[PDB]
Parts: structure tokens; sequence; C-alpha cells
């Protein structure tokens, strides 16, 4: 043979609150100091947009790409290594 | 531990141009290097009479002859002792950071990274390489906790090869620059001991603050030193 309600009423309790877009995007990279603007990309980026599906067939992206062009070691390499460590599927090319 | 030795496209380090067109390597592989040191190839009379003085000593069969003279006052190391020694210190001595040299370090990683943020208008790897360089320096002496002397010793063999290959202090650095780009034209050919005479006796600037001046214009093609240094020459705004 091959094999391939407590955590639900504390997701609803904390997004009661008007600052959980701030709070949820400082938690991601905590060691990295600021760059508030880049760790808020991120997040939209994993919970991912909507799949638009027509009648006819044509479907639409609902994907976010980042792209990152600066200074070398500028909170861009270590930055990677967290993400990689917090989605759930993820390949490090 | 890679100890590599590159070679200038150019068969040699043209100081006229920027330090990164004349090496054909990335920006990824000079950020991996802890120390890139740059060996100048000067003509100088002075140094080209005790470096000839070397070699003719060494091929006139002095060489054996100055071993056994040296080896009794203590002052050279045989290879034999030297291979014992670098083993022996490799797993038993285990240095780490004193929190006194860490705020040293700290302190003194911001100035010299705000000495080159005024001059564009240094990454995370470049502090960690003064760490290893620090913890290699209490190795030697058999010490366990770094002390604040071997800061000072690791700095200055990062100045010396990072920062040579790219409150009253600084009001007189901006000043001397103004003063230079409106007293001297734009390929103006002036020698160094005219310039000399002229902000040194004239109680006005000081000597350390001269030869900062003049290095800090030459990286961004604008200062061209000729004839050793003697002649000032401008080149570029």
């Amino acid at each position: 043979t091959v094999y391939p309600d407590f955590d639900i009423r504390n997701i609803n309790k904390l997004s009661k609150k008007k600052d959980i877009f701030d709070i949820l995007s400082q938690s991601l990279a905590p060691s990295i100091y600021g760059h508030d603007h880049i760790k808020k990309a991120i997040l939209l980026m994993l919970m991912g947009g909507v799949e638009k599906n027509l009648e006819n067939g044509s479907h639409l992206r609902g994907d976010i790409n980042i792209l990152m062009v600066g200074d070398p070691s500028t909170a861009k390499s270590q930055l990677l290594r967290f993400v990689l460590n917090t989605a759930s599927l993820a390949i490090a090319t | 531990s890679v100890l590599a030795a590159a070679n200038p496209i150019y068969g040699r380090y043209d100081d006229l141009k920027s330090p990164g067109d004349n090496i054909d390597f990335q920006t990824t592989i000079l950020s991996r290097f802890d120390m890139i040191f740059i060996v100048k190839d000067d003509h100088n009379e002075e140094r080209d009479i005790s470096i000839a003085n070397h070699v003719i000593n060494i091929h006139t069969g002095n060489a054996n002859a100055m071993q056994n003279q040296q080896e009794e006052n203590g002052s050279e190391i045989s290879i034999e002792k030297m291979k014992r020694y670098i083993t022996y210190c490799r797993l038993k001595c285990a240095p780490r950071l004193s929190p006194q040299a860490a705020e040293k370090l700290s302190s003194n990683f911001v100035t010299i990274r705000k000495q080159l943020l005024i001059n564009e208008l240094i990454t995370i790897r470049q502090l960690e390489a003064i760490i290893r360089i620090t913890e290699s320096l209490a190795k030697l002496e058999l010490s366990p906790i770094a002390q604040e002397r071997h800061v000072d010793e690791a700095i200055r063999l990062f100045q010396a090869s990072t920062m040579d290959a790219a409150g009253t202090s600084l009001s007189e650095i901006r000043r001397f620059e103004q003063e230079l780009k409106r007293r001297l034209p734009i390929g103006w050919s002036t020698s160094y001991q005219t310039l000399r005479r002229e902000f040194v006796d004239t109680h006005r600037f000081s000597q350390l603050a001269l030869d900062k001046a003049l290095y800090a214009l030459e990286k961004h093609e604008t200062i061209q030193l000729r004839h050793q240094g003697q002649n000032i020459y401008r080149s570029g705004v």
C-alpha cells in the first residue's frame, strides 16, 4: 500500500481589529529591521488573488509577481529564505 | 579557504579607469571575499634598490648561510614548527566575541559605511568578515576572549584592502573639496608640493585632510595623479 474548533475561533477573534494588516506584516521577518512597504507586498502575494474563470473557457491569472532590484545583500538574500519556510509549498531555485 | 589571484584584462591596473571595469568579475564575487588586496607595481627608485638587494643575496648562496643566523636569534620559524602550531590552535582555541568589543565593532561599522555614502551622492557580508579576522587574531595568542586590541588590527587590514579598492574634521573636508573645484580649472596640472605650501602654511587646513581629500576625488575619475602622485591633474567634473 502507498500512502501519499479552537484554531477557527482564534482566527475570527483577531480579525475584528482594524490593525491586522500591520501586525501580520511585521511578523513575517522580525529579524529584518525596517522595510515595512516591502513586507506588506509579500503578505498579499502569499494569500493570492481570485482565479477568475469565464464561461467560454478563457481563464485569468491571480498571482502577484514581485521583483526586487537593489544593492546586493540589502534585505533580499535573507528575505527569500523566510518565504521558503513560511509558505506550505515553495521551491528554492 | 579560497585563496585566488586574478589578473587584469589590460595587463596592468589602470588607475584612470573605474575599478569595476578593470576587474572582469561580477558584483556577487567581490562581496563574498573578505579581503581584496591590490598589488600595484609602482616604479620607485628607493623601492627597487631594496628589492634587488634581496634577490641577489638569495641567488648568491647566502640564503642557506643566513638561516643559521636568523633562527638562533628567535626571529624566523621553520616550516616544520609552523605546521604543528596551526593545527594546535585550530583544535584547542575557541575564541568568541566579548561584549566590550561588540560595541566598538558596531559603532565603527557605521562610520565606514557613512564615508562611502557621501561619496556616492559595503554589504552585510563585509561586517561578518571583520569578525572572522578578529577571531583569528585571538587564536594566535591562544585567547578565548577577543579583547579590543584585536579589533583595531582587523580594521586596519580591512581599510587597506576594501577601502583601497573602491565635528571639525568633517567640516574641513567639505571645504577643501569645494575650494579645489573653484581654484583649479578642469585640467589644472598643479604639483603636489605647490598645493601643500598654500593650505598648511596658511593655518587653515591640516596634513591629514589634504591626503584624505585628494584620494576621495581620485576614485570619482576627477583627479588623476601622475608622476607617482607628484603632479595633480584634473580630468572629470
